[PDB]
C-alpha cells in the first residue's frame, strides 16, 4: 500500500541512560560485579576472619590456608 | 623470652626459666615495692642493675 505516517515510540531513557543500553549492558555488568567479587577475594585473602568464614571451606584450597603449629610452641 | 618459644625450646620449657627470674610488679594497696615472678611477657634481664 501506501504509508503516510512513520509510527514510531519514544523509548524510554533518562537522558544519557537508555532502557535498551541497559539490557544490552546489564550482563557484562553482573560479569564486572564477578569480577570484583573475585579482586575482593584475592585483597582480602591474608584476613584471618573472612578465611574462617570463607576461605577455608573452598575444597582443595582450603584446608591448605591454615596452619598446624601445636598449643606448645605458640607464645600466645 | 615469648620470642624463645617456638625456636629454641617450648612453651612450657620458657615459662620455667621466667619464672626463675624476677622483676618489679606494681605496688601493693600500701604503695611499697614489690616484686613478681616473670611471665613470657618480659625481657631477658642483665646481671647488673646498672
Amino acid at each position: 500500500a501506501y504509508t503516510s505516517h512513520l509510527s514510531s515510540k519514544t523509548g524510554l531513557h533518562f537522558g544519557r541512560l537508555s532502557l535498551r543500553s541497559l539490557t544490552a549492558y546489564a550482563p557484562n555488568l553482573m560479569l564486572w560485579g564477578g569480577a570484583s567479587m573475585l579482586g575482593l577475594f584475592v585483597f582480602t585473602e591474608g584476613w584471618p576472619k573472612f578465611q574462617d568464614t570463607l576461605y577455608k571451606k573452598i575444597p582443595l584450597l582450603g584446608p591448605t590456608l591454615e596452619d598446624h603449629t601445636p598449643p606448645e610452641d605458640k607464645p600466645n | 623470652w615469648r620470642t624463645l618459644v617456638g625456636v629454641s625450646h617450648t612453651n612450657e620449657e620458657v615459662r620455667n626459666m621466667a619464672e626463675e627470674f624476677e622483676y618489679d610488679d606494681e605496688p601493693d594497696e600500701q604503695g611499697n615495692p614489690k616484686k613478681r615472678p616473670g611471665k613470657l611477657s618480659d625481657y631477658i634481664p642483665g646481671p647488673y642493675p646498672n
